[PDB]
């Protein structure tokens, strides 16, 4: 039961945490950090393959399928 | 209602700690009812003050207070 709640509300550790964690994703080297988790959105592409000549951005918008994607 | 004391605002720059939540927190922390109500009252009692200050008629009186609102 992780907790989701209105930014708002938040705790300064709350917030604490999310600030310095995030800035410590961006540092992140690896396939997880942040850089390389926003591809996954849109550019640069990955959806044919993450090395493929014509790549097409991550959205299933515009689908069914969109909400669960998100 | 007099807040001569807007001062209720001066928070903890952590924000989280508070002159409410260190009192309020302590009271939370005995077991026995009777102690506990104790130290809940007195944290009861401020509000009452920093509201009414001064004036006469207001949360700062025992006999006026019931009158207002808040
Ligand atoms: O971004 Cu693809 O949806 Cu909000």
């Amino acid at each position: 039961v992780m907790i989701r709640k209105d930014i708002t509300q938040l705790d300064k550790r709350q917030q604490l945490s999310l600030v310095k964690a995030l800035e410590s994703m961006k540092a992140d080297h690896s396939s997880d950090g942040f850089q390389a988790i926003a591809s996954f959105h849109a550019l640069p592409p990955l959806c044919p393959s993450p090395a493929a000549s014509k790549r097409f951005a991550c959205c299933v918008h515009g689908m069914a399928t969109f909400p669960q994607w998100h | 209602r007099d807040i001569n004391r807007d001062r209720l605002f001066q928070g903890s720059t952590k924000t989280h700690h508070n002159w409410f939540i260190e009192q309020a927190l302590l009271a939370l922390e005995q077991t026995n009812y009777c102690d506990f109500e104790v130290q809940f009252e007195i944290m009861h009692n401020g509000v009452h003050t920093w509201v009414g200050g001064k004036e006469p008629y207001g949360i700062g009186h025992l006999h006026y207070a019931s009158y207002d609102p808040l």
